[PDB]
């Protein structure tokens, strides 16, 4: 009889499964309702090429990463660890199909207990692109506290209100429509690990959104290079300041705007700066090396 | 006709319906000094006081279930069924061990139970819903002992710590325990105030008083580790991963915690020893009543009681036959 009401409690368990299934159904229903400092340091540190799988990974899969790593994934993790260690924003340019997400999740779980490094990291992503990336984040790191940013303006505002709090959760996220609705709401905290991807094809990149993408507050920032950064002034000298903040020139103090001819010469000096800042962080190579 | 489930525990009586979560009446119990009915008339009277004053319902209507001590003697059970059916004329009856209900309250049939009441703290390993009488270990280092330490440690403080004053005298030493007693070595302490306002800086007394049950006689850890020794050989791993605690007397700060350490360092480290943390007073105080309330409610309870019928066809003998 004990086994019998344990059976009835097991039908309670299947009722719980019904509750979870209805919660996923309601997920669908609501979704329907819905100068060269960092440069030189990265040149020295970031292992690349033959040093993409064979290096000194002095920080492997952390305690909080309940998942494995590819050798070059471990190396990206180690480079990110040093990158924060040296107060650096850095680009993680592991080619797509090689698992940038594994490196980023491992770095989220590693930039952690020790310093207790807890700013709700970040990932700047698309509304549609947030889903799979967050799925991976919780897959490899089901322990790291995370917060999502997609939903009704009520839910989005509630999430935004709790972003300013430091140590609140490991990882923060942001889409790009709510970026229209959250333009200056993402420059709040000096996030301990900021990450930018998909910024390239953001709709309506107005000067508003230009800047808001540019000078997000961070104690660290990351970037994913699906394709090497581009020969457009704004985006990439941002990516540079991003890479080299705290410089003698505050970002909004941009030295001459527009690519005029004289501004083209000043921009060629800035392009020397540009290449030197961007190259060190491009761990970009084909599957052939590290398939 | 909602089934009534009463706990007649040594120091308080927990009473209520099967379908309700809480015993609607929890009042002080005495005719249960050793653990079983010492005074049948006083026992019968307090039961009478229960049906009429505590629940305001005749016993003749609702089905009734009573819980009894694991180590109790049979003669108590035969007489209880004799007294209960004859006097109250209930339609259906049942008897279950308090330890069994706790394991039922904790939703874990196979387990080991630690509880304490008036004068007694015991260890009872239950397998497959069956109490192993041979495995039971009964110790005197109950809550009363610790409170008696409190009372003496209050008398040495020379505070002014008819029967009601004794009830007050006993009530306070228990109330002090919950607030203060935790298991110079204690650093600055609480400022607990008596109703009249008297108090003191209750220092190491909060740490030394609880230590008696571990070291005043068999400590609680010794009570249990031996109990499993006395039981079967191969089920012992099951008990260790299923140890439970119940009883208001077990409500001391870091009590369950210190128990985990004492056992973790006494059991083989390889063992999967685990404690189920029903440490809340409400959990502990209700644990026995909860199991009984669950038991009566179920749809197979409809065949498990000793109906009034069984008692006409057979006398006291049914108790040993229907209740494990």
């Amino acid at each position: 009889e004990i086994e019998c009401f344990w059976s009835n409690i097991e039908q309670v368990v299947e009722i719980k499964l019904r509750v979870e299934l209805e919660e996923k159904r309601k997920k669908a229903l609501n979704l329907q309702k819905v100068i060269a400092d960092v440069t030189a340091v990265a040149e020295a540190i970031l292992p690349k090429g033959s040093a993409r799988v064979t290096t000194s990974v002095k920080f492997n899969a952390p305690s909080l990463l309940y998942g494995a790593l590819r050798d070059y994934q471990k190396i990206g993790l180690d480079w990110l660890a040093k990158l924060y260690r040296k107060n650096l924003n850095g680009i993680l340019a592991d080619e797509a199909g090689l698992g940038k997400t594994v490196q980023i999740i491992a770095f989220f779980a590693h930039l952690a207990c020790n310093e207790g490094n807890w700013g709700p990291h970040l990932v700047v992503v698309r509304s549609c692109n947030i889903l799979k990336w967050e799925l991976e984040l919780k897959r490899w790191c089901p322990g790291l506290k995370i917060l999502s940013y997609i939903g009704s303006h009520r839910e989005l505002k509630a999430k935004r209100q709790e972003w300013a709090e430091p140590n609140s959760f490991h990882v923060c996220i942001t889409s790009y429509t709510q970026f229209f609705r959250g333009l200056t709401a993402f420059t709040r905290v000096r996030w301990k690990c900021l990450v930018i991807d998909e910024m390239q094809r953001v709709k309506g990149m107005t000067e508003r959104h230009w800047e808001a993408v540019f000078t997000l507050q961070s104690q660290q920032r990351l970037l994913l290079i699906d394709s090497p950064l581009h020969n457009t002034f704004l985006e990439l000298w941002t990516m540079v300041h991003f890479l080299v903040p705290g410089i003698s020139r505050p970002y909004l103090s941009s030295p001459l705007r527009a690519p005029s001819e004289e501004s083209q010469d000043y921009y060629h000096k800035v392009v020397i700066r540009l290449h030197r800042v961007t190259q060190p962080f491009i761990l970009r190579r084909t599957k052939r090396d590290v398939e | 006709v909602g089934a009534l489930v009463f706990d007649i525990g040594s120091y308080t009586v927990r009473a209520g319906y099967a379908g309700e979560d809480c015993p609607k009446v929890d009042f002080p119990t005495s005719p249960l000094k050793n653990g079983m009915v010492e005074d049948w008339d006083s026992f019968q009277a307090i039961l009478d006081h229960t049906y009429k004053m505590h629940v305001k319902s005749e016993a003749s209507l609702h089905p009734v279930l009573m819980s009894e001590a694991p180590w109790n003697t049979r003669a108590k059970r035969e007489k209880l069924t004799e007294l209960m059916f004859e006097h109250y004329n209930i339609p259906a009856f049942f008897l279950c061990k308090t330890a069994v209900l706790t394991a039922f309250a904790n939703g874990r049939s196979t387990g080991l139970i630690l509880d304490s009441g008036a004068t007694h703290t015991t260890a009872i390993p239950v397998h497959d819903g069956y109490v192993l009488q041979q495995g039971i270990v009964k110790s005197p280092l109950a809550g009363d002992f610790i409170t008696m330490q409190c009372r003496e440690l209050f008398q040495e403080m020379n505070i002014e710590l008819r029967s009601w004053h004794n009830y007050m005298c006993n009530c306070v030493i228990q109330d002090f325990q919950a607030s203060v007693l935790q298991v110079a070595a204690q650093m600055p302490t609480v400022h607990y105030e008596f109703p009249n306002g008297y108090n003191c800086d209750f220092g190491a007394e909060r740490l030394k008083i609880p230590e008696g049950l571990f070291d005043p006689m068999l400590g609680v850890s010794h009570v249990v580790t031996t109990s499993v020794g006395m039981c079967d050989i191969d089920i012992r791993p099951g008990l260790y991963g299923s140890v439970i605690v119940a009883g208001g007397n077990t409500l001391i700060q870091s009590f369950t915690d210190r128990l985990n350490r004492e056992l973790s360092q006494k059991t083989p480290p390889s063992m999967r020893l685990k404690l189920i943390a029903n440490n809340t007073t409400v959990e502990r105080r209700f644990s026995s009543w909860i199991g009984g309330s669950i038991l009566a409610s179920l749809g197979t309870f409809q065949q498990m009681w000793i109906s009034k019928q069984e008692y006409e066809e057979g006398g006291k003998q049914c108790v040993e036959r229907k209740c494990p």
